[PDB]
């Protein structure tokens, strides 16, 4: 005799493994939203609250790929997120507003 | 949010009948699409007669008003030999200009979709699920097998036999909030003027603001330049500018102070309108041809002009 | 390819009721009984709170619910 | 692998293959909606997003917000409906969380996420669970329960063809996932069917088993008759009016509406057992294998013959032995049985 089995059945071929790195930065978010120094403090409290809670229940694990610090895409996107619109200007010689 | 859910769930067959065959599915789909959508038919085609509108009841810019879209501003700087007659025809600079798109000669019907002309039965204080039942009953009570409303439903302006069962009557301040509504549906143009000259009212003939006309007439219209008759030249207007005051007519209308108000009626359209309900047509046609067809058919009729009426803002959703 | 499961429609019979109240009938057995007609629900009607809110305050309240 | 696309290579095996280079993602870039919002409205929208990411990661799920669907589908080269199954069964691991900067007005964090995507070979939707019932046999006095050992656990039927599946190394990530699925044939006594082993076991008399089925019938296996139901062979029973059978109430079922069926129809099968199956099952005191579906008369007999011959006559239980010989002889030679039974009671 027989009875229904409503859940699907999947036959495994293989497994693909991926590593994604997520980078958060409040200053980039505060600039686009035209925030004030009072609300910047709220944004900062709010983001730490959520991130810290996640940090507090997850132990570390070794993953057998190379160090991100050696990869171009990691170097290019970190320099951008920190120094995209930062410039240095040098006067021909020092002269102040008169 | 909806797409994310769609992206992890495969389909499953459930062994009941098709919702498309069930009354409650047909009634709640027609409602959610066409509840407050109506079609009005003129006795014969007749458009709004003038291109200039005197309407002093509305407060000028100096909350935002909808009629400010049609407000001619008085500018101090103009080009050389510039006249209103060149640009805004016979309109009085500092009042309102009605475009030729809202005054078409061949327009026979007006199609609108809004809940802002219902009589006192409708209240936003009440519950959605009440306000549904209330409408759903009224539309059943005011109809008989077709989608044509009974003359009782209309206001006394649009029909001799109207008793405001469904719709209220358009008032004097409605022009400020809902311009197109008035210009397309009013049977007669009524003026409201505190301009020195109208109805032969002379400054002597009067038997902070007090007894005074808002805008007095100057000698003539002129410009003057300094060897640069092209871009920047001073302009001298034919009437005064209301920028300083800007509340005169609005405060006058509400009767905070006495003033020489002028009002004149001009008949546009015959009081014999006919009004169809697109919610009642959806229910009735879906019993014969099935909802999938009727829905698609009536959704196209809302896009007859090229802009769909149901996606316009609630106060401005009136089309000829 | 276009998947669609018959996992809840495999047996080729179905026992239906005309009212939820009918489930308490004493001479029924231990099985699956389906209510015959679908329940149709508009969210606008269900969520009262949003109705009286305005602007982005209305938008953010719906986001939380969805 | 050097590209996600390389996972579909035909001469790969069943194992874990890692993409060689990390995927680097800035949230500012991902969340467009916030970019155009202002003040606290922007702040509250981000809070909702960060609180949802945390909720997914606690359950070991993937939040597909931070990865393009078009990109993944283009690379994997799958259908719309395959992608739905792939995204439902994928699982996540958080392998580090690091705060990179901390001012009173500014912060920055980094998160390391590791994903494992199962790529399907085949998906099976219309499935049944097997339930072995068996058959009772009364042999030389002893009541015995007999069962076939089927080489499958699931029957599948998508359209018209029925298929018998043997699963191995299975888990549950919402759906059932198996490493090994072998397609088999049902049991029979022929070259084109399976040659399955048959188990016997001794049971206590009287035996009664009644299972209420969901559609409103009853499954019955019983050593004795009641309400006209034959003994020893099992059957699916239905009644037109409530009655008491085997000391419980068999109710009339509620009228049903007919729909398209997917019920399997197994092939029929005759099965010859050894003459003394009841004595073989009794002297083991456990469930024991007695034949195969497709065994010869000669092999079947030369199987408990030596065992059975060495249950010989003894000085200490001659009467108890003689009574077994009679019960064994009754069907063969009834005249001899009646004699032996007499010399027993003397
Ligand atoms: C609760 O749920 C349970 C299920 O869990 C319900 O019980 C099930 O109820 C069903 C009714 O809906 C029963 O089905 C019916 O079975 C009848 C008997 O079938 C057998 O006999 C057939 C005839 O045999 C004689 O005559 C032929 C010549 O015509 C000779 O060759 C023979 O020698 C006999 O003399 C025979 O055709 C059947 O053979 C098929 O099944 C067996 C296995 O059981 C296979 O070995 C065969 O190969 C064959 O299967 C294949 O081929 C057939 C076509 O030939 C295909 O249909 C199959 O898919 C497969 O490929 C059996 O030996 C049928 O008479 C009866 O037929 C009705 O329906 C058909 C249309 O489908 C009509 O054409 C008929 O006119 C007739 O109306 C029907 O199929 C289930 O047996 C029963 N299940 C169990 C396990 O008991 C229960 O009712 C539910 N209760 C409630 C309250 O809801
Ligand atoms: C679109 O259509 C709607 C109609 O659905 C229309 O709204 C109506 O607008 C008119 C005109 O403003 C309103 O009528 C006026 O009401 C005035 C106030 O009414 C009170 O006072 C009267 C008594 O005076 C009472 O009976 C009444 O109960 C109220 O208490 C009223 O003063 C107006 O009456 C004057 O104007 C009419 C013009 O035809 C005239 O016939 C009268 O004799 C009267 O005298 C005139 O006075 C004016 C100055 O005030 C002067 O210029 C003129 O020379 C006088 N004429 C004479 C002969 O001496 C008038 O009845 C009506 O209430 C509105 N209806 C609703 C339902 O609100 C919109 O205005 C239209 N919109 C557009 C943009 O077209
Ligand atoms: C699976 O299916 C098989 C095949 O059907 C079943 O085994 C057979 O069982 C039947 C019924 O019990 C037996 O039938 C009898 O056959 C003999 C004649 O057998 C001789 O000739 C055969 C010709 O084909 C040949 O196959 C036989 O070979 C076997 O036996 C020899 C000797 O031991 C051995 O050396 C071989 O290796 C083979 O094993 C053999 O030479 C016949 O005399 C019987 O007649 C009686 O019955 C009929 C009909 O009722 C009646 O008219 C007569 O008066 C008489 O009473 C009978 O027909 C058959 O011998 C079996 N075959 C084999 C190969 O064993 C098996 O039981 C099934 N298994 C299960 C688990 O269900
Ligand atoms: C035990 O098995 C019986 C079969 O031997 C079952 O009897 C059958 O039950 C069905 C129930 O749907 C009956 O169908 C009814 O038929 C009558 C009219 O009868 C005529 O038309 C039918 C086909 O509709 C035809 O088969 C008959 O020969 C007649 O010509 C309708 O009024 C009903 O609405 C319903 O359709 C079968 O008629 C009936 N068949 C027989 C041969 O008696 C019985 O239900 C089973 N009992 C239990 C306890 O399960
Ligand atoms: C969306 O906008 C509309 C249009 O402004 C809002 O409707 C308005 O609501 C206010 C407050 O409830 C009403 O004002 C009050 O009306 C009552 C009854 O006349 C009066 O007693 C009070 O003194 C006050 O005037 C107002 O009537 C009403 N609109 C109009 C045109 O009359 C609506 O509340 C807004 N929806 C929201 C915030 O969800
Ligand atoms: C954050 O604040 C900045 C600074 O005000 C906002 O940028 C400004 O956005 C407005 C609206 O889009 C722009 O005004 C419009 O500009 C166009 C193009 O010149 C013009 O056609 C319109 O008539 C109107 O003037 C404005 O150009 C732009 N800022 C400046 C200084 O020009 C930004 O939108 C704010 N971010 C938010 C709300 O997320
Ligand atoms: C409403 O009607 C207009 C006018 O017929 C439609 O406008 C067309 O939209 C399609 C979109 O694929 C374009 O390819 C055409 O070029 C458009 N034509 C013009 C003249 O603009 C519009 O799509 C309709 N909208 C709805 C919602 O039905
Ligand atoms: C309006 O209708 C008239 C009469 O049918 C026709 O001559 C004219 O072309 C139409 N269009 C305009 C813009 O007048
Ligand atoms: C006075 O008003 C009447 C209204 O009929 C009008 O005909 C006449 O031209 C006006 N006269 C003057 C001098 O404004």
């Amino acid at each position: 005799y027989y009875e229904p089995h409503p859940e699907p059945i999947v036959v495994k071929e293989r497994v693909l493994g991926l590593s994604q790195i997520l980078m958060i930065n409040s200053e980039n978010i505060a600039n686009n939203a035209n925030l004030t120094q009072e609300v910047k403090k709220l944004l900062t409290e709010m983001v730490n609250e959520e991130m810290q809670s996640l940090s507090d229940v997850m132990i570390d694990f070794e993953i057998p790929l190379g160090d991100p610090r050696d990869q171009e895409q990691y170097i290019h996107r970190k320099c951008y997120q920190e120094f995209a619109n930062c410039y240095l200007v040098k006067y021909k010689e020092p002269k102040p507003w008169p | 949010e909806m797409q994310s859910l769609s992206d992890v769930m495969i389909d499953f067959e459930i062994p009941l009948g098709d919702p498309r065959d069930q009354e409650q599915y047909i009634h709640r789909k027609c409602y959610q699409e066409f509840a407050n959508c109506y079609l009005v038919k003129y006795k014969e085609p007749k458009p709004w007669p003038k291109e200039g509108l005197i309407a002093d009841q509305c407060p000028l810019p100096g909350n935002r008003q909808s009629i400010w879209d049609y407000y001619i501003k008085v500018e101090s700087i103009r080009p050389a030999n510039w006249t209103t007659k060149s640009k805004y025809g016979q309109a009085r600079l500092g009042s309102f200009y009605i475009p030729s798109s809202l005054r078409q000669i061949n327009v026979s019907h007006v199609l609108f979709c809004s809940d802002q002309l219902y009589s006192k039965w409708y209240n936003i204080e009440n519950t959605i699920e009440q306000n549904e039942r209330f409408l759903l009953n009224k539309l059943n009570n005011l109809t008989s097998g077709t989608s044509v409303l009974k003359k009782r439903a209309l206001p006394k302006d649009w029909s001799s036999q109207g008793k405001n069962a469904l719709f209220r009557e358009i008032n004097v301040l409605d022009i400020c909030s809902k311009p197109e509504s008035v210009i397309l549906l009013n049977t007669s143009y009524y003026s409201f003027s505190l301009w020195e000259g109208d109805c032969n009212f002379t400054k002597d003939m009067i038997s902070p603001y007090a007894c005074r006309f808002w805008r007095s007439k100057n000698e003539k219209e002129e410009t003057k330049c300094r060897d640069g008759e092209t871009k920047r030249c001073l302009y001298y207007p034919l009437w005064d500018s209301p920028e300083s005051t800007y509340d005169f007519g609005y405060l006058a209308y509400q009767k905070n102070f006495p003033s020489p108000i002028c009002i004149e009626q001009q008949k546009i359209r015959d009081q014999d309108y006919e009004v169809y309900s697109l919610y009642q047509e959806c229910k009735i046609a879906s019993k014969a041809y099935g909802i999938d067809t009727v829905l698609f058919s009536l959704k196209n009729f809302l896009n007859y002009t090229g802009t769909p009426v149901n996606e316009m803002p609630n106060a401005r959703a009136f089309v000829g | 390819a276009k998947l669609r499961s018959m996992g809840y429609a495999l047996t080729g019979a179905v026992q239906t009721l005309s009212q939820i109240s009918d489930i308490n009938d004493e001479n029924l057995q231990q099985g699956i009984y389906l209510l015959r007609d679908h329940v149709i629900t508009l969210m606008e009607a269900t969520l009262h709170d949003i109705s009286v809110m305005e602007g982005m305050f209305a938008v953010q309240h719906l986001h939380t619910h969805l | 692998l050097s590209q996600i696309s390389d996972i579909n290579d035909e001469n790969l095996q069943q194992g874990i293959y890692l993409l060689r280079d990390h995927v680097i993602t800035l949230m500012e870039a991902t969340l467009h909606d916030i970019s155009v919002m202002e003040g606290m409205f922007a702040v509250q929208h981000l809070h909702t997003h960060l609180n949802h990411l945390k909720t997914m990661l606690l359950e070991r799920r993937i939040d597909w917000t931070y990865m393009s669907s078009t990109w993944l589908q283009q690379q994997l080269q799958k259908s719309d409906d395959e992608m739905k199954v792939i995204k439902r069964i994928a699982r996540s691991l958080v392998y580090y969380v690091k705060q990179t900067h901390s001012s009173p007005t500014a912060t920055a964090w980094e998160i390391g996420l590791y994903y494992e995507l199962v790529i399907p070979k085949h998906i099976y939707l219309n499935n049944w669970n097997v339930v072995n019932i068996g058959h009772l046999v009364k042999s030389a006095g002893q009541l015995t329960h007999v069962t076939i050992a089927h080489p499958y656990e699931i029957i599948n039927k998508e359209c018209v063809e029925t298929i018998y599946l043997h699963l191995e190394d299975c888990t549950r990530q919402d759906y059932v996932i198996c490493d090994v699925v072998k397609i088999v044939q049902p049991c029979g006594n022929s070259s084109d069917t399976s040659d399955c082993p048959v188990w016997a076991e001794a049971v206590k008399e009287p035996f009664v088993q009644v299972n209420p089925l969901k559609n409103g019938s009853y499954l019955v296996l019983a050593s004795s008759t009641d309400c006209q139901i034959p003994p020893y062979v099992p059957s699916i029973v239905t009644v037109n009016e409530t009655t008491s059978c085997f000391g419980l109430d068999f109710k009339r079922p509620l009228v049903a509406e007919e729909r398209l069926s997917f019920e399997p129809r197994l092939p029929n099968l005759q099965l010859r057992l050894p003459h003394l199956v009841g004595i073989i099952a009794k002297i083991k005191g456990i469930k024991i294998e007695v034949t195969s579906s497709g065994e010869s008369i000669k092999e079947q007999i030369e199987r408990a013959k030596a065992e059975l011959l060495r249950l010989d006559i003894h000085e200490g239980d001659t009467p108890a032995w003689i009574q077994q010989l009679a019960a064994a002889t009754k069907d063969v030679w009834p005249a001899a049985a009646s004699a032996l039974q007499g010399i027993g009671n003397f």
